[PDB]
């Protein structure tokens, strides 16, 4: 007509919240360093302001963030389909269409429709299209509410439309809402599980049984997701504390002597940075000194070049008969300060070699035939008893220390460790003193050859679990214990480790002094030797798999030290038993939650207020409208809102608003009261409190200006100005006390009320080739002969489940052959259905009737639905009628055999 | 009469498919209504129609083509939009990393029920998967994740005594991962020198790529400028 | 007796390029410089080696660039201290120092498509990967999306190599997802302390169609202002016409994070033309609050709530405005860029920061110095005035209070503060000083800036300085050295500087010279200067319209976006509807927030000057070295100090 026909109107439906994510360059060639770049874009459907962002890189100019872009998109005459961000299943809801002229001195007559949606109950259907015709004045805007019942859950689509009278201009809006099942989300904490396979597992391997949630209150036909949570508990080992850098200060020596003298000025200064570097303590002692340290101990070096013989062995003096112990010594301090400065190969190896050669007998033992003059400065080795163990051992330990840098120069080597190995595993359990048992223990310790008896003796050795002693010097022990602790780090006997360094810190040794060389350098390396070989956290190595009786593949989590604080999660739709199992070292938590819908009593709705709404015939047509409102706390509300929209064709009485606006503790706006009756028909009644102890309650007469057939019900909403969220919505009808669209609904699913009852008939009776004609349709789905195995009763509905006998045509739906399918009817069509149970019937029907899915999928009884009681076979024999029988044997025979014709 | 017989005109039919049979002789003011084809719809209000005028027929309203919705994004595409009026096409990219599925262009047509739609439906992009982190002899990457995707990154390590050569970090592209790093034992033979010291890099131990430098009291041999590189094969190829 | 020396920067950054500073002083011919940077204390490896010959022409000054490799061989963990040895060796002479190191490689930058998300949503974002000198880098990034609870959700790897620095990725929000505040974290591979983060909510929710804004009269409230807290209440459609409606406006007090409503400060007004206005009164306020003294209430802030509902219901908009500081005064000042080091005898120069109580910058506020005649300064764009007084020479701690002068104010209302300086330590009561000094104007890139040189010292001795030297400190590093000649008898000294894009967002210069002391021994002096440069972007980047038709768009339409910027710039874009931002203007990105981040790694810890010459080289972040022994403390913290 003058007006532009729903069908050519395409809405806008694009409204993203962000768009435009793109990567772009300045490829065109630049006039001055500049380069412009020329976009086409398509600007999506919303009428807003878009902030457009950019931002740069360059290689030569770097990142730069421009300033904000604005552009704003609009429209004279348009929608606002105001959505909620979600809607519950089955609950009637009110929604806003708000439409917008903003000419200045242009009314518009506009029609405006709702459209057809078979997920939404509405005034709108297939049959009857929801239009209505409003004026909107220049510069203003205009409330159009739709009244609404959500049927099926997910993304649903609600669209407007409205074209203007007499003007080609129209728009359309085209918007999703969210829809959501009845019931609150709940999650439920199926089982929690402490993950530690070595200490709650047999055989290193830990299993866990999870149950299935018990979802008792579960909504129907509600999905479920169980959520399986993996995650690591990292545990940091403690250390003790390094020795402080100051209580060093001490060890710092200038080498003089004397092939003895220069050792034992070197010893503390090599071992002091040797533990600094260690322990990096470099920096409280100050990080230039460390240069100095470095030269004293060259000094020391190249000094005690001066005492080295041609057989390269070492004495106090060129004259003096050389020793064994200060020639193995010097290949201790000097290998253990190769890392600090240059040493020559030729003279360590040297050594090396002529210990070896020279005072190694043929059963592996060192000996001793020029002693040091010092003998302070061999420390426990001064101690007459066990001298031959003693001395092979720290011989020997000093070839392990000279091993990886002598290996291709001394051949002789690796034989001489392994003999003087098996002298100290074969005289080892003999050892009554301490320091030997110690010091062999850690040269065996070195080589793997410590284990059994052997193992054994050392630990049971050390007194209280912590040191070992013997009667005499303390240093000695000291010493004696330092040795132990480098057996036990050797060993990598974590556990016997703590009580026994902590004893050594406890004594408060630090080197330095007359006689003192070996319990320096010992008790200094072995700390050092701890710092290293100290794990700083436990060792965190988990394999987790769950095994799902729903996939066929297990899914395997590795849960390491580095990611352990990383959440993993493995979700399955299904409420089913599982097994975890948790293999390796480490300590972890498993925690499994089911989030569900729970029916919930008492319903969610209205628990911060109280609504009561009434509409009733008053004393041209009008009616009274009451609204009665109590809030829920335990104080009166603050500021509050009655959000009200009228009937199709309702007004508010402006006298009666008047004398409201007028009311104290309650507000009218100037610009309600200043509007004319028409069209507004939505109102807003702001109040100062609502009582929370006594319902709150107003009325006004509402005039009906304009007459429809159908009547959309009006509503009223009740919120606190604060939380929008916490509201109460009743509306109301005169038809309908409840306001509520009419519905029929079965279990948890609901449709729209519609005309669709079984036709009775007939009397004057029917023909063989009417039934040929009406099933062969290609409308007809389905075509069954069946039996009455049980009648039930619903609310809404009659149901009667059929054990269907035979397929005479089989629809989408597959029967099988003796299955059952629950054929439903409205209580409103009782009359035209006469059914008895254990009967037979032939029926058939539209597949437009089915209602639902499997499981308890429907078949509805409608208009169009063919049922027909079928005569037992006694029965069918008989007369009145044979006719019938023979004709349903007739329709039978052609349809399964024949069948229908293109 | 005066006017004529007049074709179609373009994307319009005659309101009254009998018109043409009826073969009427038309008078000065005589009209003839079309209808817009499909996939268009008339430019002004009211009736779309022809008046005949002494000099010749005179065309009342247009049809012009009908438009369709406007075009979603798609995730991690990019849309190539030609326009949005009848026949018009969409080309869909995708980008870096993913690759397109279903089809690559869409065109606005007439649908079914008559609703102006654009065919085929919108294509999906997926990512480009790398999967399967290789294995390498005497060491373990660490990954624990699948499937990687473009721009994922693993890092080797090689335990115990092994020196890994090569680069420690692999690149997944192109579903394609980069080349993994070997991990083997490797020992140097201890640098021997007449007439010099050392000057640094004197460790005890020689395994991988470690570094030394000479310094030599006069009279020293070879040339020049001396320093030195462990190498693969505990081979050491440069300047001894 | 010839003295080499060498200067680096405080702090040395991994995957970085430093530069090393070598200086000759009193020697004749070629000199021929070997430098090697080894790993401390294990010298395990030679991180880099360079060589490089000193020549008479060039004014005995030279440079080493290095690189410390990437590789990171000397391990992370326990988090520091990382330290190298430094050595230079010139014509057989050794000079060496030990520096720390940081392992930091760069800056990330994160940016969201919005700031603030749906359940079952998707977020977009970018990650730019650069280096310290701001340009875009190919490296290995670990990246982890963080729940409310501050639990990692989500860990992956990535490399940005041939992603131009732009590292696009995205996260899928599950539908069922804990709301609030998700965190997105990254740091580069091999720098694992220096994590970069941005936020994003998440939250069920629909876009508003307008805004709200509510505005005080007042930045501040004065607490002894009889006429109480005046807000204007402000509502426009996004697509900018103006609302009518109904306005619910409270007022509340914050102290610290507790915040106490004012249930009585609730009123009702209606929103015409876009506008409403609201006050809280002053009686309200103070009866809202237990203690009886208002004097109590300075330090702390008001907050405004505005609830704004359409006449048709259809959409309520609620709206914010906090952190409006209860005051004495409408100003502060500020001495954070003045030195905390004076040179007896020679003039003093403070750099007094006058702000706002929101933070922003005075424009036109008169300052002056208390105990001291005139001295009046005004206050630039930035808030900034310069002051100088006169200092006697002696050891004396100086006090200084600096008070506004504006006009129309009570000296009740004016603001006031004081700043205690040290005088700097000569060395052996040498009384020897070099004193800096810069016009302070609003400094921008492509205009020259004057640095003057002034010295103070025995005449006696005075013949013996022909130069100095300065180092430019910057984004953490040298950017330019150089020297400047000075012949005897000449007090004062001027250095003309071309500044460039290089000295965004500010440098350091750091001058010495130095002589033979009275004592015989070395004698070095030494003093810095802190300059602001504006803030912009290194280069240009530009987006408007093409179309340039001049009239509003319609939904669906086509239009030409014009983007101009650097040849061979990679540009990425995202289009934002407001409402979004009516929700959420939280963590967006800009370029200051850019310039932020870079001026918080700052190596530099204070504006100026030193206890010495060893404090004036460290506290601009800087290492000196010289054969004769004069050198800088080793530095204990990588954090600046405070
Ligand atoms: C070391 O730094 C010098 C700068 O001057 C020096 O800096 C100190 C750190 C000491 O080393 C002192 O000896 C001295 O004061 C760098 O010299 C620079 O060279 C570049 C070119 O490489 C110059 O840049 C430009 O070059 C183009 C041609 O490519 C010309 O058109 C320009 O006019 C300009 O010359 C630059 O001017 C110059 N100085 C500056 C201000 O940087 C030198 O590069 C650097 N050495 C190393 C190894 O990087
Ligand atoms: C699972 O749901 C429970 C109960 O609803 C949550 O517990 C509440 O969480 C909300 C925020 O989502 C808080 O405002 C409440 O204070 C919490 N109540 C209690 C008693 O804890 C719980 O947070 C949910 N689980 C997870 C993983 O967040
Ligand atoms: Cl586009
Ligand atoms: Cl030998
Ligand atoms: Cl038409
Ligand atoms: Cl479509
Ligand atoms: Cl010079
Ligand atoms: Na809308
Ligand atoms: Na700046």
């Amino acid at each position: 007509e003058d007006i532009i026909a729903e069908e050519n109107i395409v809405s806008r439906s694009e409204f993203p919240e962000s768009w435009l994510w793109n990567v772009e360059d300045l490829k065109e060639p630049p006039k001055n360093g500049i380069s412009t770049k020329l976009m086409n874009i398509f600007l999506k459907d919303s009428i807003t302001t878009w902030e457009i962002l950019a931002v740069s890189m360059s290689d030569k100019k770097g990142i730069c963030v421009a300033d904000p872009f604005e552009v704003t998109v609009m429209q004279d005459f348009f929608i606002d389909l105001r959505l909620p961000y979600s809607v519950v299943r089955n609950e009637q809801v009110e929604i806003r269409a708000v439409l917008y002229n903003y000419r200045q001195n242009q009314e518009l007559k506009v029609r405006v429709e709702l459209l057809h949606n078979p997920a939404f109950c509405s005034l709108a259907t297939t049959k009857r299209r929801h239009q209505q015709t409003v004026t909107i004045p220049p510069k203003s805007s205009l409330s159009v509410p739709y009244v609404i019942v959500p049927l099926k859950t997910g993304l649903q689509e609600v669209e407007v439309k409205a074209a203007v009278y007499h003007h080609f201009i129209s728009d359309g809006v085209r918007k999703s809402l969210k829809v959501v099942p009845e019931g609150i989300r709940m999650n439920k904490t199926v089982a929690v599980r402490t993950l530690d396979p070595e200490r709650l597992g047999r055989e290193g391997v830990q299993k866990e049984d999870i149950p299935p949630a018990d979802l008792s209150d579960q909504v129907p036909d509600t999905e479920s997701e169980t959520r399986i949570l993996l995650q690591g508990t990292p545990v940091a080992q403690m250390t003790e504390d390094a020795v402080d850098a100051e209580r060093l200060k001490h060890l710092i020596v200038t080498p003089s002597g004397c092939g003895e003298e220069n050792m034992i000025g070197m010893t503390p200064t090599v071992i002091a940075v040797h533990y600094l570097d260690e322990t990096e303590q470099w920096e409280k002692f100050g990080l230039e000194k460390r240069q100095g340290a470095l030269e004293l101990i060259k000094k020391g070096y190249t000094q005690q070049l001066a005492f080295r013989q041609p057989s390269s062995a070492f004495a106090a003096f060129v004259k003096r008969a050389p020793s064994t112990w200060l020639t193995a010594y010097v290949v201790k301090v000097f290998s253990l300060a190769v890392n600090l400065i240059a040493i020559d190969s030729q003279v360590l190896c040297g050594a090396v070699k002529w210990l070896i050669l020279e005072k190694q007998k043929p059963d592996g033992v060192f000996q001793e035939d020029a002693p040091v003059i010092h003998q302070e400065m061999i420390g426990g080795l001064r101690n007459n008893n066990e001298k031959d163990m003693a001395l092979t051992a720290f011989v020997l330990i000093s070839l392990q220390e000279a091993k990886d840098i002598c290996e291709e120069q001394v051949n002789s080597l690796p034989g001489s460790i392994t003999k003087a190995g098996d002298f100290l595993e074969a005289n080892y359990m003999n050892l009554q003193r301490s320091y030997t048992v110690a010091i062999a223990g850690y040269a065996l310790a070195q080589m793997g050859r410590l284990k059994g008896p052997l193992l054994n003796k050392f630990l049971t050795t050390a007194k209280d679990k912590n040191r070992w002693e013997d009667p005499g010097k303390q240093l000695y022990n000291v010493e004696a214990t330092s040795y132990a602790l480098l057996a036990l780090l050797q060993l990598k006997d974590f556990d016997f480790v703590p009580p026994v360094v902590r004893w050594l810190n406890e004594q408060r040794y630090y080197g330095g002094g007359y006689g003192s060389t070996q319990a320096t350098f010992m008790v200094f390396q072995a700390l050092a030797q701890y710092q290293k070989d100290a794990p700083d956290h436990q060792e965190l190595n988990l394999d987790v798999s769950l095994q799902l009786p729903s996939r066929s593949s297990k899914i395997t989590h590795r849960i390491h030290w580095e990611s352990a604080s990383l959440l993993r999660s493995e979700e399955t739709k299904e409420n089913e038993g599982f097994t975890v199992t948790a293999e390796g070292k480490g300590q972890g938590t498993l925690s499994v939650v089911t989030m569900y819908h729970a029916k919930a009593k008492d319903q969610l709705t209205c628990n911060k207020f109280d609504l009561k709404v009434t509409i009733k015939p008053a004393p041209k047509n009008t009616m009274i409208l009451e609204i009665c409102t109590r809030y829920r706390g335990d104080q009166d509300a603050t500021m509050s809102i009655l959000d009200i929209s009228m009937m199709t064709g309702f007004a508010p009485d402006t006298d009666d608003l008047k004398q409201l606006a007028n009311g104290v503790d309650r507000y009218i706006s100037k610009y309600e009261l200043d509007k004319a009756f028409s069209d507004r028909n939505t109102l807003i009644i702001y109040l100062d409190k609502v009582s929370h102890s006594e319902d709150d309650c107003l009325a006004f007469k509402v005039h009906q200006y304009f007459n429809v057939e159908l009547i959309q019900p009006g509503a009223v909403k009740v919120y606190a100005y604060y939380n929008l969220e916490e509201s109460c919505t009743r509306f109301y009808h005169p038809e309908k006390e409840d306001g509520k669209l009419n519905k029929l609904c079965r279990d948890e699913l609901c449709r729209c009320a519609e005309e669709n009852c079984f036709i009775q008939k007939s009397d004057d009776k029917v023909t063989l080739e009417e039934r040929l004609d009406k099933a062969c349709e290609p409308g007809v789905d389905y075509v069954y002969k069946t039996r009455l195995v049980k009648v039930q009763l619903s609310n809404d509905f009659d149901e009667y489940i059929m054990a269907i006998e035979q397929t005479i045509k089989s629809g989408s739906d597959e029967v099988q052959v003796g299955q059952q399918r629950t054929f439903i009817s409205p209580i409103k069509c009782r009359e035209a259905l006469k059914l008895e149970e254990k009967k037979h019937y032939l029926m058939w029907g539209l597949s437009s009737d089915f209602w639902g899915e499997k499981p308890n999928l429907s078949y509805i009884i409608g208009k169009d639905t063919w049922v027909e009681h079928w005569p037992e076979e006694d029965e069918c024999q008989d007369e009145e009628n044979q006719k019938q029988c023979q004709d349903l044997g007739a329709f039978t025979e052609s349809m399964v055999v024949f069948g229908c014709p293109n | 009469s005066c006017c004529t017989i007049p074709s179609r005109p373009i994307n319009m039919k005659f309101k009254n498919s009998v018109e043409t049979d009826a073969n009427a002789n038309y008078n000065i003011g005589d009209t003839i209504e079309y209808l817009c084809l499909p996939g268009y719809r008339k430019q002004k209000m009211g009736p779309i129609y022809a008046k005949c005028t002494g000099t010749g027929w005179t065309l009342f309203n247009q049809c012009i083509k009908r438009r369709c919705p406007s075009p979603r994004d798609i995730d991690n595409g990019h849309l190539d939009i030609g326009g949005v009026d009848f026949g018009s096409s969409i080309t869909y990219s995708c980008n870096s990393g993913y690759y397109l599925i279903g089809e690559y262009k869409s065109y606005c047509k007439l649908g079914s029920t008559g609703s102006m739609v654009w065919n085929p439906k919108a294509p999906i992009c997926e990512s480009v998967k790398c999967q399967l982190p290789p294995s390498i002899s005497n060491g373990r990457h660490n990954g624990y994740n699948d499937f990687y995707t473009d721009g994922s990154v693993v890092t080797y390590s090689c335990n115990s005594g092994y020196s890994l050569i090569g680069n420690s970090g692999v690149l997944c592209s192109g579903g394609e991962w980069s080349n993994p790093p070997t991990c083997q034992i490797v020992k140097c033979p201890h640098p021997t020198i007449l007439n010099g010291y050392l000057s640094s890099g004197f460790k005890r131990s020689y395994s991988y790529n470690d570094n030394v430098d000479f310094t030599c009291k006069y009279g020293y041999k070879l040339s020049g400028s001396s320093s030195s590189t462990c190498s693969p094969g505990n081979t050491w190829q440069p300047e001894l | 007796s010839p003295m080499y020396s060498i200067i680096t920067p405080n702090i040395l950054r991994l995957e970085s390029e430093e530069t090393m500073v070598l200086e000759a002083h009193d020697a004749q011919g070629d000199v021929p410089v070997t430098v090697t940077v080894h790993d401390f204390p294990g010298k395990k490896l030679v991180l880099s080696s360079e060589k490089t010959v000193l020549t008479p022409a060039t004014n005995h000054m030279g440079n080493v660039t290095f690189t410390i490799p990437a590789n990171r061989e000397f391990k992370s963990e326990k988090g520091r201290n990382k330290f190298v040895t430094v050595q230079a060796t010139f014509g057989t002479q050794v000079v060496e120092k030990v520096v720390l190191v940081s392992l930091q490689s760069g800056y990330l930058f994160i940016q969201t498509d919005k700031t603030i998300y749906t359940p079952g949503s998707t977020v977009l974002y970018r990650i730019f990967t650069v280096n310290h000198k701001l340009l875009p880098v190919g490296r290995t990034v670990m990246v982890n999306i963080e729940n409310p609870e501050g639990i990692p959700v989500k860990q992956d790897s990535l490399s940005s190599q041939n992603q131009l620095g732009v590292l696009p990725l995205s996260w899928d929000i599950p539908e069922l997802v804990n709301m609030g505040q998700w965190k997105i974290r990254a740091y580069y591979e091999n720098s694992p302390q220096q994590v970069f983060s941005t936020e994003f909510e998440v939250k069920e929710y629909v876009l508003p169609s307008f805004e709200v804004i509510v505005e005080p009269t007042e930045k501040f409230y004065y607490i002894y202002n009889e006429k109480g807290l005046e807000v204007t209440i402000t509502a426009r459609f996004l697509y900018g016409k103006k609302v009518e409606g109904t306005a619910f406006v409270i007022f509340g007090i914050q102290d610290g994070e507790q915040r106490i409503s004012l249930p009585e400060s609730l009123k009702r007004i209606p929103i015409e033309d876009g506008s409403g206005e609201v006050v809280l009164s002053r009686k309200v306020l103070l009866d809202g609050v237990q203690n009886p003294r208002a004097e109590d209430l300075v330090g702390k802030s008001l907050y405004v709530s505005a609830t704004v509902i359409l006449h048709s219901g259809s959409d309520m908009v609620q709206a914010e405005r906090s952190g409006i500081p209860i005051v004495t005064s409408p100003y502060q000042i500020h001495f954070t860029k003045t030195p905390k080091y004076f040179k007896p005898g020679m003039p003093f120069d403070l750099m007094v920061f006058v702000t706002n109580p929101d933070g922003s910058p005075a424009y036109r506020v008169p300052v002056a110095v208390q105990g001291e005649d005139t001295v009046q300064s005004l206050t630039q764009g930035d808030g900034v005035a310069k002051l100088s007084i006169n200092t006697h020479p002696s050891q004396k701690p100086l006090s200084i209070t600096v008070r506004t002068k504006k006009q129309e104010l009570s000296e009740a209302e004016q603001a006031t503060r004081t700043m205690q300086a040290l005088p700097y330590s000569t060395v052996g009561n040498s009384n020897n000083y070099l004193h800096l000094s810069v016009l302070r104007t609003e400094l921008r890139p492509g205009e020259t800036l004057n640095v003057n040189f002034l010295l103070r010292m025995d005449r006696a001795h005075e013949a013996k300085i022909r130069y100095y030297t300065y180092l430019i400190m910057n984004k953490g590093r040298l950017l330019k050295a150089g020297r400047q000649v000075r012949e005897p008898g000449q007090d004062l000294v001027v250095l003309p500087l071309s500044i460039t894009t290089d000295f965004i967002p500010s440098f350091r210069l750091v001058a010495y010279y130095t002589l033979i002391g009275a004592s015989g021994q070395r004698e070095v002096v030494a003093d810095s200067v802190w300059v602001d440069v504006k803030d912009s972007c290194v280069g240009s980047l530009v987006v408007k319209s093409g179309q340039s038709e001049d009239r509003q768009p319609v939904p669906g339409q086509q239009m030409t976006l014009k983007i101009e910027g650097d040849h061979g710039a990679r540009v990425v874009l995202v289009a934002v509807d407001k409402g979004v931002f009516v929700l959420n203007k939280k963590n967006k990105l800009t370029q200051s927030k850019i310039w932020d981040v870079v001026e918080k790694a700052d190596i530099g810890c204070t504006p100026g000057s030193g206890k010495d010459y060893a404090g004036v080289f460290s506290d601009a972040g800087l290492t000196f070295t010289s054969s004769s022994g004069q050198q800088t403390a080793q530095r204990a913290e990588l954090q600046c100090p405070q």
